[PDB]
């Protein structure tokens, strides 16, 4: 269970699409 | 399952957002927030909105984003036939995202505040009695029906 | 428009919170 880090502004969409799908795995399984 | 992922779908101006900000909020006129703590049926739950926006497009991404989605709403406006036309439409996006056919949904038939309606309530009716999901009238404005519409969904999911 | 990182002290609802907002934003963008 990693928790992911959020990126910069400098950050593209895909970045955040990345961080979206790890955020996502990771409140899965710490819930 | 404490958690819901809710995705309310529909045509250009059926009032999906004024339906997620009159639940969140919760008032009528806002990307402040999409996730509420409620209790349906004596259980807590947490439900967070994914409020489709813009026009329609083929999207790898959008396609994981609505899957992600465990329950779907299928709003149409009383005083657009139009909207109600496309119905089947998103509802076979829907299922091809989901792969399944049974998928947990609501028909949303929302602005019922209006007095001009095109699209009559047994109409819409039978559309959902042959899917064999529950259909709710709404309207935003004055706040009807609102919260019904999402509640049915977590029970639909819940069933499922 | 881009919701704003929530931080290192952000706790579990926060991140919640947010990724509700980044999922609705990320559908936009696409
Ligand atoms: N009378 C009435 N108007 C509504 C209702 N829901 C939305 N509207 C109106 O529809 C307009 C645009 O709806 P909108 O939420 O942007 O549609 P969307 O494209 O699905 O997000 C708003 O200015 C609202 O005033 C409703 O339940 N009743
Ligand atoms: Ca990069
Ligand atoms: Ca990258
Ligand atoms: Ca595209
Ligand atoms: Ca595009
Ligand atoms: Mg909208």
């Amino acid at each position: 269970p990693r928790r992911p880090r959020c990126p910069g502004d400098d950050a593209s969409i895909e970045d955040l699409h990345e961080y979206w799908a790890r955020l996502w795995n990771y409140l899965y399984r710490v819930a | 399952m404490t958690e819901y992922k809710l995705v309310v779908v529909g045509a250009v101006g059926v009032g999906k957002s004024a339906l997620t900000i009159q639940l969140i909020q919760n008032h009528f006129v806002i990307e402040d927030s999409y996730r509420k703590q409620v209790v349906i049926d004596g259980e807590t739950c947490l439900l967070d909105i994914l409020d489709t926006a813009g026009q329609e497009e083929y999207s790898a991404m959008r396609d994981q984003y609505m899957r992600t989605g465990e329950g779907f709403l299928c709003v149409f406006a009383i005083n657009n036939t139009k909207s109600f036309e496309d119905i089947h439409h998103y509802r076979e996006q829907i299922k091809r995202v989901k792969d399944s056919e049974d998928v947990p949904m609501v028909l949303v038939g929302n602005k019922c505040d209006l007095p001009s309606r095109t699209v009559d309530t047994k109409q819409a009716q039978d559309l959902a009695r042959s899917y064999g999901i529950p259909f709710i009238e709404t309207s935003a404005k004055t706040r009807q029906g609102v919260d019904d519409a999402f509640y049915t969904l977590v029970r639909e999911i819940r069933k499922h």
